């Protein structure tokens, strides 16, 4: 998903359905590489 | 009452107190607005009882 070689195009955005897995979203939380990492419905430091 | 939930554990679940208290000020403010009316309903009746 994030350390892909190729994206698409906006216009033809690529989406990709995650299921059944134990994601553990706090070292995606805490990578600074990623500039905006801002969440919405919920706070993004319960997402453990 | 404008709130994301009913139901008060989900958003203590999910939010940070610095927006969960904007949830939470409408959620108490619909329920004693409720509550008061319920109170002056059951005033009047027990006078004509």
């Amino acid at each position: 998903v994030f350390n892909a070689t190729r994206f698409a195009s906006v216009y033809a955005w690529n989406r990709k359905r995650i299921s059944n897995c134990v994601a553990d979203y706090s070292v995606l939380y805490n990578s600074a590489s990623f500039s905006t990492f801002k969440c919405y419905g919920v706070s993004p430091t319960k997402l453990n | 009452f404008g709130a994301i939930s009913s139901v008060l554990n989900d958003i203590l679940s999910r939010l940070d107190p610095p927006e969960a208290e904007v949830q939470i000020d409408r959620l108490i403010t619909g329920r004693l607005q409720s509550l008061q009316t319920y109170v002056t309903q059951q005033l009047i009746r027990a006078a004509e009882i």
